């Protein structure tokens, strides 16, 4: 009975085998047997009489077992935790799913099978014993989840049907199993009344969140499952509401069932005005208190930007633009993303080639936002998502040294060292695999394929500032932070390479040139640079 | 002493949830920005105490110089 | 930090010319200076504050290293709730790492810092002060953290806590008032504070303490029942 969920054996195939073998005798008993178990599987220890209530009304059973309560600490069997509740919770749902796919379109779609069980799950949901109130939504819900797929099913034999009747006995045949179709269709569909009116109406907006979490999560199922039926504001709404909830469990159970509909969005027209109607709240939820939220918040904007690229306007954008400066790596990654796919989507080698106007992009956003003065922080929140764009140098030194071509205009002396600054921050994120402090825990075993990029990127790296940069320090040699900024490569070079590739007349160039910084500049950090570098 | 956690509240009344609905403004925060600088980087690299008392007040950049202030140091 | 006698710490003693300990004149120049650049009351406020933390440790690190005598630590630690935020976090390693050292030398040096301060208020405020408001309530919150740090461990925290109480008995019995010697002891509202170290003693380092307390106290100002003697009846009944 209860022992298999109770020893975690409760199970779909096994189970529906015992119940077919049952169902072979009768379905006479098993119902009573049905409801006796499944009393006692919530952890009380009450009875079964043959007429504990035969005569009467079943509801009467609730105080009459809640006596013989067997109470030893407040836990059912779902909350006791431990391997109590992981097989439990996960068995639970097969019996379910056993007995309805067993129903076959029959039994249940006939009498007195599933009218019985509705009467049980319903007064279950309202007994405000912890035993019932929590474990009927587990179940009792669920079983609404249970069926939707079954009337799914009906709707694809009628299409079958449909085309079968398109176009005797064989046409009066056609006739019967329509008819039936039809009969069988509506029962099942009041059958479904039942739970969301009684089961599901008033236990979402329950006290204790846990089971407005599973209210929640099997509303998101439904809408996966269903997207004609259960796509409708009549049903598109209550996630709505409870997008205000205190607590943090609900509140992404609720994104995350919202999120499922915009994953593989079907581009579903009412959706989009659902997504307008909670847009403000959609976006403010970006700054949500639990840095566990706002991820997932923010992932389904970008879902929504996808395909319906007009909700959003230029200060909803913004807003989520800013948080890219953010502290939590987690939530800064996925502002990376949003503006990856907002606004960084879109002569193989040269200033005129590709990765230019969008580097030339970056440099503009750094210049406008003005939360920072240094770019660590913005190259990193891109360095999983945008690994092209601030990883070719080649276009980035081009951009500082080749000259203006006619026809395009040159970039000012500010937009050149902001471009100087991300260069050494990409070429420091490139060399030293550790992000910035403050996100990152700052000690990592690299992996192979870490180490590999580690050493290709130090020695592109090498290979290409080693002779770019003497020219660099001949052109920004009069610039202060340009040249303390352009000082710092020479520490991210592999210096093995300078050997080994008679690049020699260059580390000569590099030489001449620091010493004409040093008998030029009197700042207190140029000079520093200088030494450190030597 | 049957310990059913059983309560008369198992709904939510209609007034809190329009005043949940309305007051959205405490459960949003505020931005965490990180250094928005390089020297506040640095602060906060060897501001720590622990790095305050393990490092030399006047920087020594050599490894060599490191040592010999560093070797001072005694559990 | 470097010349100093560590450089033989399993090291060569071949180097033993150049240890270099320094004077009591310098000792004091350097607190001198901590105290009147250090402790004092945009993008400016976080350079001072960074600089000064960098030197606030700087000679938090001699006193921790035993270059310079401990004692020199009291004005230090006079300062823990006034700079919780500001330097906080670096006293609190200081204390931590001067607990190690030395623990009854650190019992006086906190108990000299508590009787620095009230001398504080006596120097301006008045010996008629409010006695129940004001500064007098932040000594007593000082003192209360500066008991939970001494925690016991009861590796010898009986004899740190017990030196710690005779330190205040024979500050608080130090100068009889020139009134008459029928009137309550000079410096006694000090018990007061001292009540927040007695759960530190045990039961019987508590009557220990009391006994010497009878060294100052005599049978008729024992039965004296007054206001002006309400500190001692606190600090007898701390004891009991």
């Amino acid at each position: 009975l209860f022992e298999v969920v109770k020893m975690g054996k409760s199970a779909m195939q096994s189970v529906v085998d015992d119940w077919i073998e049952s169902y072979k005798h009768d379905r006479d008993i098993a119902l009573l047997d049905l409801i006796n178990f499944f009393i006692q599987c919530s952890g009380c220890k009450g009875v079964v009489t043959a007429e504990m209530f035969r005569h009467m009304q079943n509801s009467e059973i609730i105080r009459k077992m809640t006596e013989e309560f067997d109470e030893d600490s407040g836990d059912y069997p779902l909350t006791m935790a431990g391997p109590q509740w992981k097989k439990f919770k996960s068995s639970f749902c097969e019996f379910i799913g056993v007995l309805v796919r067993q129903c076959q379109y029959s039994i249940i779609y006939d009498e007195y099978m599933m009218d019985t069980v509705i009467s049980l799950l319903t007064g279950l949901s309202d007994s405000q014993v912890r035993a019932f109130r929590h474990t009927s939504t587990l179940a009792a819900m669920k079983l609404m989840t249970a069926l939707v797929n079954v009337a799914l099913n009906l709707s694809i034999n009628m299409d079958n049907t449909q085309r079968q009747y398109e176009a005797n006995e064989r046409l009066e045949l056609l006739l019967q199993k329509r008819k039936e179709l039809q009969e069988n269709q509506d029962e099942i569909e009041n059958m479904m009344n039942a739970i969301f009116k009684g089961v599901f109406v008033h236990r979402y907006r329950d006290a204790i969140a846990e089971i407005r979490a599973i209210c929640i999560e099997e509303i998101g199922i439904w809408m996966k499952m269903y997207s004609d039926a259960f796509l409708n504001d009549s049903y598109l709404k209550y996630v709505g509401w409870t997008m205000h909830d205190k607590q943090g469990e609900v509140r992404l159970k609720c994104l995350t069932a919202l999120q499922g509909l915009y994953y593989n969005k079907e581009l579903n027209s009412k959706l989009e005005l659902f997504t307008s109607r909670f847009k403000d709240r959609i976006v403010s939820m970006t700054l949500d208190k639990e840095y566990d939220v706002a991820v997932q918040a923010i992932k389904l904007l970008t879902l929504v930007l996808q395909s319906s690229e007009e909700v959003l306007t230029a200060e909803d954008c913004e807003n989520v633009y800013h948080l890219v400066y953010s502290a939590h790596r987690p939530v800064a990654v996925a502002a990376g993303e949003f503006l990856y796919k907002k606004l960084f989507s879109r002569k193989r080698r040269g200033r005129q080639g590709p990765n230019a106007n969008l580097v030339k992009t970056l440099v503009f956003f750094f210049l406008e936002s003005e939360l920072h003065e240094h770019a660590a922080y913005l190259v990193d929140s891109m360095w999983d998502c945008a690994t092209e764009l601030l990883k070719d140098w080649e276009c980035m030194n081009s951009l500082l040294l080749e000259e203006p071509l006619s026809g395009e205009e040159a970039l000012t002396d500010r937009q050149e060292s902001a471009l100087i600054e991300i260069m050494l921050c990409t070429i420091r994120q490139a060399a030293e695999c550790h992000p910035p402090v403050g996100r990152g825990t700052g000690k990592r075993v690299l992996t192979a394929k870490e180490k590999k990029t580690q050493l290709d990127d130090r020695t592109k790296i090498t290979e290409l500032f080693a002779v770019a940069l003497p020219q660099l320090l001949a052109k920004y040699s009069v610039d202060a932070e340009k040249v303390t900024n352009l000082l710092q490569l020479p520490q991210y070079f592999d210096l093995e390479i300078y050997t080994t590739g008679r690049l020699e007349k260059h580390l000569d160039a590099l030489l001449r040139q620091i010493r004409n910084i040093v008998e030029k500049h009197t700042d207190t950090d140029v000079l520093e640079a200088c030494s450190k570098t030597y | 002493k049957r310990k059913l956690i059983v309560d008369s509240v198992k709904e939510l009344d209609s007034k809190t949830i329009r005043a949940q609905l309305s007051d959205y403004s405490d459960i949003v925060t505020t931005l965490d920005l990180a250094p928005p600088t390089k020297k506040l980087m640095m602060w906060k690299e060897t501001g720590g105490v622990e790095k305050l008392f393990s490092l030399p007040a006047q920087p020594l950049w050599n490894n060599r110089l490191l040592k010999l202030f560093t070797r001072c140091l005694t559990p | 930090m470097i010349f100093s006698h560590q450089i033989m710490s399993g090291g060569r003693d071949m180097l033993e010319p150049l240890v270099y300990t320094p004077d009591s004149s310098l000792q004091s120049e350097l607190l001198s200076f901590i105290l009147d650049h250090v402790f004092i009351e945009e993008a400016s406020k976080i350079e001072a504050l960074h600089k000064r933390r960098n030197l606030l440790a700087a000679f938090c690190k001699l006193i921790v290293y035993t270059v310079v005598e401990m004692n020199t630590a009291a004005d230090i630690f006079k300062q823990y709730m006034k700079y919780y935020n500001d330097y906080g976090d670096i006293i609190k390693e200081t204390m931590s790492k001067t607990r190690q050292i030395d623990k009854i030398q650190c019992a006086k040096t906190l108990i000299l810092s508590l009787q620095q301060l009230f001398n504080e208020m006596i120097q301006e405020n008045g010996y008629n002060f409010d006695r129940s408001s004001s500064t007098f309530s932040g000594i007593k919150e000082l003192a209360r953290r500066f008991a939970l740090t001494f925690g016991l461990d009861q590796l010898k925290t009986r004899e740190a806590i017990a030196m710690l109480h005779k330190d205040g008995i024979e500050f608080a019995f130090k100068e009889p008032n020139p009134q008459g010697e029928s009137h309550p002891p000079l410096n006694l509202a000090f018990l007061d504070i001292l009540s927040e170290f007695s759960s530190k003693l045990l039961r019987q380092d508590k009557r220990t303490v009391y006994v010497y307390l009878e060294k100052f106290m005599t049978f008729q100002m024992s039965l004296r029942r007054e206001d002006v003697w309400l500190p001692l009846m606190s600090y007898r009944n701390s004891l009991l």
